[PDB]
């Protein structure tokens, strides 16, 4: 539902993250709405329309 | 996910003497099987030694080797080994590890080793009671002979007396091929040979059922007017028992032969071994050859 | 030949300028056509183009459909190109509800003609079929054009997206609890010899086994009832000369982690499929077993 | 002997879109990102007397 | 930079007509006995194997072993032959008697039937490129036709043979030669037929002994059905050394038939010209 | 769906429109792909969100 490609392409501000638990545990236990995970390199960010 | 690796590095965690490394260097371009593919593996998984088991059966070892993936050995370093997974259709250099003589143009199969000569060749990397046992690469006729001997022993074992079974196993286990003598180790009869025996019996039953009268009568009719060494040696195997064909129907003959071909393929498959290499070159000392990989 | 010639590593296919650029540079002549980069110049996959009538193109609009060539037994079209979904109609393996759904989807004259031709003759099903590969394109029209790969991965023009292979859920088959890292996929057609007529089962099998004999032994273990039916027909019904209890054809290889479950939408109807994300095709021929 | 009196080739004539009078009906524009475009549209607002 | 190629030099003087004939074949499949870098024109084609007392099946066996290659370029003093590699697509010429379709699987066969390059005693005999079902049909029909060799006296047998000879494939009809010449059968086809009949005869008597022992144990209820089928077949009609000999003979006669029993695809087609004489297809080996 | 409020707010180009037939006739006889008609004054354009 979110535009993940826009997040990947646009510039970002770097911060030190402070998850209390492991980041994958926070993802797997559904700490957040609107999660996306992918492994390796996913080329879908390259197809602009 | 993680794409399958083509280059595999193997490291021995046992310490190696200079003699061990010297032995390893000789093995470049040989075929070594591995159970699983990773970029970096331990030497325990390398080779056929891991499957040696109290069961000792040759048939089960043949079954296990069929499912391992084959790799060629690239050049060696200190305490490291590099293995390469070949691809179908490309051209490769391969090392003749076993004593079997190769020839130009024949097809090669991978098969568990069977002992030969004095049986003192086993110097291959004995370290920490792990041993580098490698399969044999043999030409098609020898593999066909080996499988045929095993299946014939299995079929003959049924209902025959124990002592004559021993005698038959003694005479069948030895093989002379291309001016060399080999002998099959541990020809155990068990479930693995039993399933092959069952399929062979089924295929023979279907072949006997399908075959037309023309096919059955061809040999009998030929002997009435032909005469040759091939025929007389051929008819000695058969049970001892003008006219016109009682029934002519080419369509029925065609369909019947079509099914009979499928049944013959079913019977053939259990002694056939998959061709892994086809050779067209040979070092005149028979130690190495260049082959095309397939399978 | 000299030492520098031997030492020289081969030319990069990407740093040499192509033939058209070479000619234009040689004459120093401009052209309207953009020429600096040639598309598909580095596609290692082998593709073919197929024409197919409008009625048959349904569920093959999305990329990833398996494409089969069927024989009509006639000289006017000679051959038709159909998908695995259409064979879903004839297969006994597919459930009643899915059969009704994808029978309502293919309500066109061409698809019904394909079914009539398939059931009409006396041959077994696999003798009438030839597998082409997987499709990844569509240009719609009264006659539609499909491009199918027959050796390689499935991807679009810039490789910016890789396509999966879609198998309907009733046809999907596995025989191992924990999957091997590398999986081979096979097509199975198996015949049940009941009284009136043979009912064929159609499956797509994902397995870690590459050896033929071990695979066929596992298959004979799984399909014992059909072998019993074959022998029973051989006994009860002479002058019927059946061949085979089943055929096995290899087509492809993929990684176990790429396997997923998904659904397909067509005319607001949902069909459920198994999805092989990075599937690459590698076709074999039909090998028969008893 | 046989004689060849010259060899001739087709002197093809060139046609351009902007030179044809049919181009008068067109308003031709070049757009390099056209392949990325999905659809284009114009909107009109009318109030009646 | 060049591609790898095999050079062939003609050991005969060539006229302009001959080289003009050769360049017509600039995509034909030429069989070659050995993978070798430089060869003489005698090694081209099947003419080297042709024999008076041998026939189709021995040629099939020999073609199994030969190396297939495509003629790539024709020049003065030499010919360029390219050996295809597995998994790549190539252009081949339809020198066979049958038209092709997209998706066809082709296999190579000895020619059965214009002549090409008649030199002093050598001819360029190219093989047949045929779709697989047609090859299976041809093999079966020829094998059956050889099986009727002893019965040729009767008119019914002659009619059956004539029906077997005439074969029709898509839009093409042709007749295959009779493997019986001068009322006699060639030694290779004789060996094939004898092997088939021997396998049948040996299996018929050998099967029951082992089936009745093994079916008692059977957990799959199929071997009992096999026993019953054998009993029905029988009702419609020994030293251990002899048993061993009969089993070994059964298996050795089985191996004699593998050339006829199975065949392998070499090309799969995906393109055809309206000029259909040529097509583009991927190579399988 | 088309957001007509954006057209209603954003600046527009003045054009002499030319419908051969009456505007309401061309709209009623379904000449245009997408159409919005309202009477009086519609408050929709005022609630920017």
């Amino acid at each position: 539902m979110e535009n993940w490609s826009a997040l990947e392409l646009l510039p970002k501000v770097g911060i030190p993250t402070d998850f209390l638990t492991h980041v994958k545990t926070s993802a797997g236990e559904e700490m957040f709405e609107a999660l996306r995970i992918y492994y390796g390199d996913d080329p879908e960010r390259y197809n602009i329309h | 996910m993680a794409a399958m690796e083509a280059n595999i590095f193997c490291t021995f965690d046992h310490k190696l003497s200079i003699a061990d490394v010297g032995k390893l260097t000789k093995l470049v371009a040989a075929v070594v099987p591995i159970p699983q593919r990773l970029h970096l593996i331990k030497h325990y998984q390398l080779g056929l030694h891991q499957f040696v088991d109290h069961t000792r059966g040759y048939v089960r070892l043949r079954g296990l080797l069929r499912n391992m993936t084959l790799t060629l050995m690239r050049r060696v370093e200190g305490n490291q080994i590099l293995l390469h997974v070949p691809t179908h259709g490309l051209l490769y250099t391969v090392l003749n590890t076993g004593p079997v003589t190769w020839e130009k143009g024949d097809a090669l199969c991978v098969l568990p080793p069977l002992f030969h000569g004095p049986l003192a060749r086993e110097n291959l990397l004995t370290l920490g009671q792990w041993e580098l046992v490698l399969p044999w690469i043999v030409p098609m006729p020898l593999a066909l002979e080996i499988n045929q001997r095993l299946l014939i022993m299995g079929l003959f074992s049924l209902d025959r007396s124990y002592e004559e079974v021993k005698a038959a196993v003694q005479q069948l286990q030895t093989i002379t091929f291309r001016d060399a003598t080999f002998t099959i180790p541990d020809p155990v009869i068990d479930q693995h040979l039993l399933i092959d025996m069952k399929t062979a019996c089924l295929s023979m039953s279907m072949v006997a059922n399908l075959a037309s009268e023309l096919t059955m009568t061809y040999v009998r009719k030929l002997a009435l007017e032909d005469s040759s060494m091939l025929l007389v040696k051929c008819q000695e195997l058969l049970m001892r028992l003008p006219a016109r064909p009682q029934h002519v129907s080419p369509d029925d003959e065609i369909a019947r032969l079509s099914a009979l071909f499928v049944m013959l393929r079913q019977l053939d498959d259990l002694i056939r071994e998959q061709v892994v290499f086809t050779v067209c070159d040979v070092s005149p000392d028979n130690k190495s050859a260049t082959c095309i990989f397939k399978g | 030949m000299d030492a520098r010639a031997v030492a020289k590593r081969p030319r990069d296919p990407a740093d040499e300028d192509n033939e058209l650029v070479t000619a234009l540079k040689a004459k120093r002549e401009v052209n309207t056509i953009s020429v600096r980069y040639l598309y598909h110049a580095d596609h290692q996959a082998l593709t073919a183009r197929f024409f197919v009538p409008e009625g048959l193109v349904e569920f093959e609009a999305q990329p990833g459909a398996l494409l089969i060539r069927m024989e009509t037994g006639c000289d006017s079209p000679r051959h038709l190109y159909i998908s695995l979904y259409l064979l879903g109609i004839r297969a006994s393996n597919v459930s009643a509800s899915t059969r009704c759904l994808l029978e309502s989807v293919y309500t066109a004259s061409a698809a019904r003609a394909a079914l009539q031709w398939l059931d009409l003759g006396p041959h077994l099903l696999h003798r009438r079929l030839e597998t082409l590969g997987c499709v990844k394109t569509v240009s719609l029209g009264i006659t539609s054009l499909l491009t199918c790969v027959m050796r390689g991965y499935l991807y679009n023009t810039l490789k910016t997206e890789v396509f999966a292979l879609m198998i309907p859920k009733d046809m999907y088959l596995t025989w191992e609890e924990t999957r091997g890292r590398l999986q081979y996929v096979y097509l199975i057609i198996v015949y049940d010899y009941d009284g009136p007529e043979t009912r064929p089962g159609i499956y797509v099998l994902t397995s870690s086994i590459a050896h033929w004999q071990t695979l066929v032994d596992v298959a004979r273990g799984k399909f014992a009832r059909e072998r019993c039916s074959f022998v029973n027909r051989r006994i009860t019904r002479p002058r019927q000369i059946p061949l085979c209890t089943g055929v096995i054809q290899k087509l492809g290889w993929c990684l176990a982690d790429d396997i997923h479950t998904s659904f397909l939408v067509h005319k607001e109807l949902k069909l459920s499929v198994v999805r092989l994300d990075n599937f690459s095709v590698e076709l074999g021929d039909f090998r028969e077993f008893v | 002997f046989e004689a060849i009196f010259g060899t001739f080739c087709n002197r093809l004539e060139w046609v351009y879109f902007l030179t044809s009078g049919l181009a008068a009906a067109a308003h031709a524009i070049k757009f390099h990102d056209l392949n990325k475009l999905t659809t284009g549209k114009m909107l009109f607002h009318v109030q009646v007397p």
